[PDB]
């Protein structure tokens, strides 16, 4: 999982 | 180095941050993007690669990737982060990270460079050499942004000579470095076996295992099938063997019993015979990790009147002696095995410049620091002096900045 996740 | 940061969060974009992984991913919380312009980046004390570690006290080290968003959206408008950047790397090499990199702006400035009169190599040479690889591929992924160009064929077309082939070999990966390196040394008729084994006597498990990877995807062809077609006997087995990077990893405890054992089967397989056991060598130079060898190498002089590499010289011929010699020379002391080929490259008439700029490049973020000392300490001067007297111009400073500095 290469999942990215803008905060 | 485990540090401190604080970050004022913005109404646009928040952190300004992406984050990547969780424990569900087996991987600690990492920054992924730091997104120009906004709150992270104006700290410039983050870099992308770095794990978050806690969020105002939230401890962040086992938390999934659902948690750490919902951490790092929840907290107010200042927010503290204890950061430690676990991209692993080596802190013995001389081309350090660019501390002020903007990809953008080396871009511009090597277009401006390329297309300036007569090529103002000056300023491409100051730019690449004063990059880490990484921050070249980033020059090189918003110079095609910018000019709808590549970078590494504009610079082909610019440069000429050693500059031309010191700048191409810093552009690319080191995989992909020494993935052509290798495609290089088996191409036409001939090959060109000193430089196939520099690369497969030096390189580690995890190198070789990223060579192998990039080879085939370069080439459409495995790099074992290749070196099985270039070379034969002996050395083709060593050369496989030593290709396929499954040497033994360094264990926690040293197996003393093994050391001596493996001292006697390299005696018993050489010095000791008529003739060479040579499988039996390969098997052991090949198979045991490099600590153990280095103990082994030792103990092998109790029972023989010569040392390892005396050993190899009185025992084998040709290809194969080479390779052996270059083994156990990088086992022993690497830096040391790199700082030779460098004085070799340089000492006599003229120079051999293949090697000198393929070192160069390939260990400018490896170990050069510790080459430059073996280097001053074996000869008296330092590295960059030598680089001073046998070459000149734009590819002199290019190899003076890779060098990083006098000893
Ligand atoms: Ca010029
Ligand atoms: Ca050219
Ligand atoms: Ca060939
Ligand atoms: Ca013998
Ligand atoms: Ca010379």
């Amino acid at each position: 999982t290469r999942r990215e996740t803008e905060v | 180095q485990k540090r401190g940061v604080k970050v004022l969060k913005q109404e646009l974009g928040g952190l300004g941050i992406s984050i990547k992984g969780g424990k569900e991913n087996k991987m600690p919380i990492l920054i992924s993007k730091i997104f120009k312009g906004l709150a992270a980046d104006q700290t410039q004390a983050l870099y992308v690669g770095d794990a978050i570690l806690s969020v105002n006290g939230a401890d962040l080290r086992d938390a999934t990737h659902d948690e750490a968003v919902q951490a790092l959206k929840r907290a107010g408008k200042e927010v503290l982060l204890e950061v430690k950047y676990m991209r692993e790397g080596s802190a013995y090499g001389s081309v350090k990270a660019y501390t002020n990199f903007d990809a953008e702006r080396d871009a511009l400035n090597i277009e401006t460079a390329i297309k300036t009169k007569g090529v103002d190599e000056v300023t491409i040479v100051n730019i690449l050499t004063n990059r880490s690889n990484e921050q070249r591929q980033d020059i090189a992924f918003a110079y095609q942004r910018r000019t709808k160009k590549e970078l590494a064929s504009a610079l082909k077309s610019a440069l000429s000579g050693h500059l031309e082939t010191v700048i191409l070999g810093l552009l690319k990966t080191p995989a992909q470095y020494d993935a052509s390196e290798l495609k290089a040394s088996m191409k036409g008729l001939g090959t060109d076996e000193d430089s196939l084994i520099e690369i497969i006597c030096s390189r580690t498990n995890q190198e070789l295992q990223e060579i192998n990877r990039v080879y085939k995807e370069m080439y459409k062809t495995d790099l074992e099938k290749d070196i099985i077609s270039d070379t034969s006997g002996d050395f083709r087995k060593l050369m496989v063997a030593l290709a396929k990077g499954r040497r033994a990893e360094d264990g926690s405890v040293i197996d003393y019993e093994l050391i001596d054992q493996d001292a006697r089967d390299l005696y018993d397989a050489g010095v000791k015979r008529k003739g060479t056991d040579v499988p039996k060598w390969i098997s052991i130079m090949t198979e045991r990790s490099v600590p153990h060898l280095q103990k082994v190498f030792d103990r092998y002089k109790s029972y023989s009147p010569y040392d390892m590499l005396e050993s190899i010289r009185k025992e084998v011929k040709g290809d194969l002696e080479n390779a052996f010699l270059n083994l156990v020379q990088c086992i022993q002391n690497k830096p040391l095995y790199f700082a030779d080929r460098l004085y070799d490259s340089m000492k006599g008439k003229g120079t051999r410049d293949k090697v000198l700029i393929r070192i160069m490049v390939s260990r400018s973020e490896v170990d050069m620091l510790k080459i430059r000392s073996e280097f001053k300490r074996k000869y008296g001067k330092s590295l960059y002096y030598y680089i001073q007297q046998d070459t000149k111009g734009d590819y002199q400073k290019a190899l003076l900045y890779l060098c990083g500095g006098d000893d």
